């Protein structure tokens, strides 16, 4: 048994991690207060649900996480909330005043005055650890804090923990639901700091999780609560198989084995099906064939882009519940004939499968109806680069006139870290292009 | 906590400040003697970023009243809820300014400053953790403009990384008390480019020609002027003083609203504004509409003159979020010619659901606009008039003022015409 | 008010939609870099699909197929066809072609030669034509030494596809022509074909011992009104439309156009199109595409159909600009955007 | 169309289909830039402070 240590920065990053944590504990019979009734090793224990939760000797199973926020309204829900039992008070950090969307101010000015105390708690979880396998750490794009805070502890991550695997769940800036406009600027300026110390990242865009509620679940105007929920939903399907007995992505380096052939391009894309409402009269049933055939389809997946315009360099399928290998394998063959999957030349045509029999959970009375079988596909597409153009076509508009360097230049960094951070994007977004267009 | 540090000076600003806090105090539910009577615990749940909570569960203003003369704030202190603020927050003089710029900032004024200071320093002292400053007061005066202003720079040497807003009142020869307000907020023009991070532009012509011709008041009176600035300052701070998803403090708000630090000056805008067929509920349409038109703005600027750099609206009241997006997106998308488009998503929507009193819904509007330039010419040219004439100007000189800074605090201004020209092209 | 960007100025058909729109009262044109927009005529090149379907609240939409491509490129619609199932490698209506890489650079070299040889030595008519899109370029000649020759001397991807030694010919001239049909598919892919044609024409005798003088096989409007003598001699601009070339299949043939010729271009338009349409199909996707297509097609002297290539973005006959611009804004613009007939075109029903 | 590695257990399984084959900065360092932002910080405020002098 290998630990792997959560990490939770800024608003999104907290909130996000509320909710997975809530479904971890419903997932493995976890109740509010850390007891586990089917935990027959009382204090103790290294079975698969151990790499995430540790146990005192009064039978409490506590999560191995930490969040860290640069101002404590968010993390304060998480210190009364229905799981604040869960947690103990030095694994909630919180500072006093947040870094206003400043990706300068969370990285600099705030971050070098916090950095060394949220390492120290770290430490004190990795210390918990016989065999740590790394980190997953939990931000967003748009807040000063996800984006200027988490690149400052990804390096120092790489110095602490130079063997260690680091794979990122980071949320991608939608206007639909943000009021702030330097967005690209800190999405641009994290991802530039940070790419070369993160090992794989799953990238969610809130457009297609917002346009998912409105669609799937007929939420006219879905709330942060109800993008954390189906949020939760993919990265539980990610995790499981580091919680649950499995063969496939047992441990954190196999993400990077079975998913990243190249380093840079180390974002996959996650498609998840089926998402059905709760409201619902009564859903028909659908079968591997049909939720598989839906991973192919642009309206589920976690960033909106066409893949059938990209070449696939990698791709696993992670089913939940009623699915057994014959009929995935009569999916495939049926899809291969129907649909356009381009693989690079350089790596194997096919499919790495993981089955868990278990399937998915649903929180009482969330938005999501407990469907037989589910599947999350994760593909390293070419295509996902469409997200990248987006996001630097934004920046380039704001920084053509300087609008809003100041506020960072204010903050200690220097105007030339913009362009040195954009360059890096225009070598992103040419790799991807060798690698797809011909 | 992210407390909040208030401060009105002079005549202008004290009434205006005045009014604002019995606006906001009855949405809270403060009354007069500083006891909570709400029913709603949204009331309270920001209610520390302007009160300070005393004991007995007495919620007492975080508020300075400064002013050189003692009447206006003996008016407040007679005034309806004059009991409810702090006694030792008041802070005034004897001799007065005689709408002197010179007198508020370099002579009387800075005979007072320090103590005004002192009462700043004690507010500070107890904030958990202080957003920054916000000061109320007009320019065309001398103790609101001149003292204010050197408040201001007193300020940000003692806070530097504090937030300093202002909601500043602009003179107009229509709406004038002397001659020489276009002196005085010249000087204090150049003050705000430099020392503030907000400054909320309100044009007394504006506020005039909307009660005039919107509001159908046969004679407006400062009174009716000052009820404009009310509902406008508790629309703009409704974000920060109750909840919502938006979560958004002093140093966030400016971020997103000041793509460059100069051009940090705002047309402020508010609906529905109706005569006595006041009770046709207003639809979210004409809501949006009107909150979008000229002559609901404040700056007495016409939009259509210039470029919105950013623009921050806020709804209250139980509404269609779903149907606002509809209309903002609508106004957008029929007439993204005025928006910079250099600048994606340019236009932010909050809601809140406590809608003001006596009112089922409602909007502000906050924007940043190239047009407020218009403002800042009107104002120069009646300087350039009187100055090249050198006329009044030995009530200034009489002071220990001399020419040579009257022709920068021009140059001044008119740099900040032509930078506003650049990005309106 | 619907808005709507240019970002091809050169291309005179959507020049003419664009009027069109402004001349509704209804439509609004923004400046090129505008994203808040309803409609973008797009460019031709690198046109960004990725930055589509971004902008909340506004459905967008985009006069170019993502991915067709693939359809109006010489060699790609060479790959397309002996790849594709749908179409197979021995469709009946496409010219054997092959795809030819210059030798300084798969490639169908050898399977090329292998064919020739077996034609050569058949007694068969072994004349083949050279052709790229890198063109204004183009070589006719039944060795294969001046063909491969011709390759190598330039730096592009060429295609060498049987040239068509039986030509249907018009009398009187004795002379050859293409015809150009225009294909609109709306963002649900339906595929309507303009009812109006046109008819290429060469106004000199085709002369079948002497490819040198390619200015009576070759019959584009450009080649014709620079090279050829007769130029609208016997139809103005070299170009016969329905009408007329109708009436005088059905004088000297004793046949029409629908029987003899249509039915196999709407054959062909449907196969082509239908091969590609889940590669390119916008149904659901955050953003919506439609493309005004030319085909080009040849009839041999059996009144034989085959196909030439496929043109992404085409031009209109100068005649027909009004009614196909006005046509495009009725089945493709306003049937997203709609405003405040018996068509015009024919529509290919078919299987999604 | 192969299978391969097919590996099971009580609460599930996974295995592999083919349908086709093939064709940093020292802690140092990191301290070094957080100290020359502190600096032009420092160096910016330092000339705000100048001026408000004068
Ligand atoms: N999906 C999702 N996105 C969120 C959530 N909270 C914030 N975001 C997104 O994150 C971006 C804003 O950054 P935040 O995470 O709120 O800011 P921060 O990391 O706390 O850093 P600060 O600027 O110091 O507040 C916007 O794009 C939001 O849409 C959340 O709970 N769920
Ligand atoms: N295989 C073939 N057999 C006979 N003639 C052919 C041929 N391929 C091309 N041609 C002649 O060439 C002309 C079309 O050439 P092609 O279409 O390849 O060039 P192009 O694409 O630059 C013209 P456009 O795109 O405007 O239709 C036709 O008029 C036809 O007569
Ligand atoms: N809106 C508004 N403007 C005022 C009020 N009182 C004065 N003014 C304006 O403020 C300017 C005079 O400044 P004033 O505040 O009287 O001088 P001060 O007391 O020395 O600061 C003139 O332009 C007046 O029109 C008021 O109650 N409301
Ligand atoms: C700037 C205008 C001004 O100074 N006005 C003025 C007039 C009379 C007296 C006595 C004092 C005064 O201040
Ligand atoms: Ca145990
Ligand atoms: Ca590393
Ligand atoms: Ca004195
Ligand atoms: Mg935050
Ligand atoms: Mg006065
Ligand atoms: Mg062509």
């Amino acid at each position: 048994m290998r630990e792997c240590i959560s990490i939770h920065v800024g608003q999104a990053g907290v909130q996000i991690g509320n909710a997975c944590w809530e479904l971890y504990c419903l997932e493995h019979g976890i109740q509010p207060d850390g007891q586990m009734p089917s935990d027959k090793t009382i204090g103790g224990g290294d079975d698969s649900f151990n790499t995430f939760f540790s146990e005192t000797g009064a039978g409490k199973h506590v999560p191995r996480a930490v969040f860290v926020d640069l101002e404590p309204t968010v993390i304060d829900e998480v210190r009364t909330g229905t799981y604040r039992q869960l947690f103990h008070p030095e694994q909630l950090i919180t500072g006093k005043e947040d870094a206003a969307n400043n990706y300068a101010r969370g990285h600099y000015t705030i971050g070098k005055e916090i950095i060394d105390l949220v390492l120290d708690r770290i430490r004190k979880l990795a210390d918990q650890c016989t065999g740590l396998q790394g980190f997953l750490v939990f931000h967003s794009f748009g807040g000063g804090t996800g984006s200027g805070f988490t690149s400052l502890l990804m390096e120092r991550l790489s110095v602490d923990y130079g063997k260690k695997s680091k794979l990122e769940f980071s949320i991608y800036p939608a206007p639909q639901v943000s009021t702030a406009v330097v967005e690209p600027y800190n999405s641009i300026l994290t991802t530039h700091t940070t790419l070369e110390h993160s090992d794989c990242a799953f990238m969610v865009d809130n457009e297609a999780i917002y346009d998912i509620c409105r669609r799937n679940l007929d939420i006219e105007r879905p709330t942060y609560t109800n993008l954390n929920r189906l949020i939760s939903q993919i990265v539980s399907s990610i995790t499981a198989s580091l919680r649950f007995d499995g063969a496939l992505n047992v441990d954190l380096t196999e993400f990077q084995t079975n998913l990243v052939p190249y380093p840079r391009i180390h974002f996959p894309l996650a498609t998840y099906a089926p998402v059905i409402s709760a409201e619902k009269a009564y859903h028909e049933q659908l079968s591997v064939a049909e939720i598989t055939n839906a991973c192919f389809e642009p309206a589920n997946q976690m960033v909106k882009c066409d893949p059938r315009h990209g070449k696939y360099m990698a791709c696993c399928l992670l089913y939940r519940g009623d699915v057994v290998p014959k009929d995935v394998n009569a999916a495939i063959a049926t899809i291969k004939t129907k649909r356009s999957i381009q693989f690079v030349d350089w790596c194997p045509t096919g499919f790495k499968v993981g089955i868990n029999y278990q399937p998915p959970t649903v929180v009482p009375g969330g938005d999501l109806a407990k469907v037989q079988r589910a599947v999350c596909m994760l593909s390293n597409t070419t295509a996902i680069a469409e997200a990248w153009a987006r996001l630097d076509h934004k920046f380039d508009l704001m920084y053509a006139k300087r609008a809003f360097v100041h506020w960072y230049v204010g903050e200690g960094m220097e105007e030339g870290e913009f362009s040195e951070a954009r360059e890096d994007m225009a070598a992103l977004e040419k790799d991807y292009e060798e690698v797809g267009v011909d | 906590m992210r407390e909040i540090v208030h401060i009105q000076a002079g005549q202008c600003g004290n009434q205006i400040g005045a009014k604002f806090w019995e606006v906001i105090s009855d949405e809270h539910g403060i009354d007069p003697t500083g006891s909570y009577h709400g029913d709603s615990d949204l009331q309270l749940e920001r209610i520390n970023v302007y009160y300070n909570e005393a004991t007995g569960n007495k919620y007492v203003p975080r508020a300075i009243l400064v002013d050189l003369e003692p009447g206006t704030m003996d008016s407040v202190r007679s005034g309806p809820f004059g009991q409810i603020f702090r006694p030792d927050n008041f802070v005034f003089g004897q001799s007065g300014a005689g709408n002197n710029w010179a007198k508020g900032h370099y002579t009387e004024g800075a005979e007072l400053v320090d103590s005004v200071l002192d009462v700043v320093r004690k507010e500070s002292e107890s904030c958990d953790c202080l957003q920054g400053f916000q000061l109320t007061h007009s320019l065309g005066g001398g103790t609101g403009s001149g003292m204010g202003t050197l408040l201001i720079s007193k300020i940000r040497e003692e806070y530097p990384d504090r937030i300093m807003n202002t909601f500043s009142v602009m003179p107009s020869p229509k709406v004038s008390d002397t001659v020489v307000e276009p002196y005085n907020a010249t000087l204090s023009v150049h003050q705000l480019v430099e020392n503030t991070d907000e400054t909320y532009c309100i044009d007394n012509e504006a506020l005039y020609d909307i009660c005039f011709r919107t509001l159908k008041l046969t004679t407006p009176t400062y009174g009716d002027l000052n009820h404009l600035v009310s509902a406008t300052m508790s629309g703009v701070t409704t974000c920060l003083r109750f909840p919502g998803q938006l979560n958004a403090d002093l140093r966030k708000l400016a971020v997103n609203m000041v793509p460059f630090p100069r051009l940090h000056f705002f047309m402020p805008g508010f609906a529905p504004l109706t005569s006595r067929q006041q009770y046709r509920a207003l639809t979210v349409p004409e809501l949006t509409q009107q909150m979008f038109d000229s002559k609901n703005m404040m700056a007495a600027c016409d939009p259509r003159h210039g470029r919105y750099l950013t623009v921050a609206a806020i709804f209250r009241g139980r509404m269609s979020m779903k149907e606002v997006d509809e209309q903002m997106l609508n106004v957008q998308n029929k007439n993204s010619s005025y928006f910079v488009e250099w600048i994606p998503n340019n236009v932010k929507t909050a809601v809140c659901d406590i809608p003001p009193r006596g009112l089922k819904m409602s909007a502000t509007f906050i924007g940043n606009s190239t047009a407020i330039q218009e403002l800042f010419k009107r104002i120069s040219e009646q300087f350039t008039a009187m100055f090249r004439r050198k006329a009044f100007l030995h009530w200034y000189t009489g002071e220990g003022m001399d020419e040579m800074e009257f022709t920068e605090a021009e140059s001044n201004m008119n740099d900040l015409v032509s930078e506003y020209q650049q990005y309106q092209d | 008010m619907y808005t709507f960007v240019v970002r091809d100025e050169n291309s005179s058909v959507y020049a003419e939609v664009s009027r069109l729109l402004l001349a509704t009262g209804q439509w609004k044109r923004l400046r090129k870099d505008n994203p808040r927009f309803n409609l973008m005529l797009g460019e031709r090149n690198r046109l960004p699909f990725g930055r589509l379907g971004h902008e909340p609240g506004l459905v967008q939409l985009v006069n170019y197929y993502r991915g067709a491509d693939k359809l109006c490129r010489k060699a790609s619609l060479v790959k397309l066809i002996k790849t594709s199932p749908e179409l197979s490698e021995s469709c009946t209506w496409f010219p054997e072609s092959y795809v030819i890489y210059p030798t300084n650079l798969t490639d169908e070299r050898e399977v090329f030669l292998a064919a020739y040889n077996r034609r050569r030595e058949g007694r068969e008519g072994n004349v083949w034509i050279a052709k790229s899109s890198a063109g204004a370029g183009i070589l006719i000649s039944s060795e294969a030494s001046e063909l491969l020759d011709f390759i190598d001397e330039q730096g592009q991807v060429h295609v060498i596809q049987k040239y068509l030694e039986k030509p249907l010919l018009l009398e009187p001239g004795h002379r050859k022509f293409d015809i150009r049909s225009w294909v609109l598919v709306d963002h649900l892919y339906n595929i309507y074909l303009y009812r109006e044609g046109v008819l290429r024409t060469s106004s000199e005798p085709y002369n079948s011992a002497n490819f040198q003088d390619k200015t009576c096989h070759l019959t584009n409007h450009c080649i014709q009104k620079e090279y050829s003598k007769n130029y609208g001699r016997y139809e103005e601009g070299n170009e016969m439309f329905f009408e007329e070339f109708n009436q005088y299949l059905m004088d000297a043939l004793n046949t029409t156009l629908e029987n003899s010729i249509l039915l196999q271009i709407k054959h062909i338009i449907r196969s082509c199109l239908m091969c590609i349409e889940p590669a390119i199909s916008t149904k659901h996707l955050h953003y919506q595409s439609f493309q005004l297509f030319g085909f080009d097609f040849m009839v041999d002297e059996e009144l034989k159909v085959w196909l030439i290539e496929v043109n992404g973005a085409p031009a209109c006959a100068q005649k027909l600009y009004a009614e196909l611009c006005q046509g495009i804004v009725d089945v493709a613009i306003s049937s997203v955007f709609p405003l405040a007939p018996t068509s015009i075109f024919i529509k290919l029903h078919h299987h999604h | 169309m192969e299978v391969i590695e097919l590996n099971k257990c009580t609460s599930g399984q996974s295995f592999e289909v083919i349908l086709k084959p093939p064709s940093d900065p020292s802690l140092e360092e990191i301290q070094k830039k957080l100290e020359a932002a502190e600096e032009r910080r420092k160096y910016q405020e330092a000339e705000l402070l100048k001026h408000l002098a004068e």
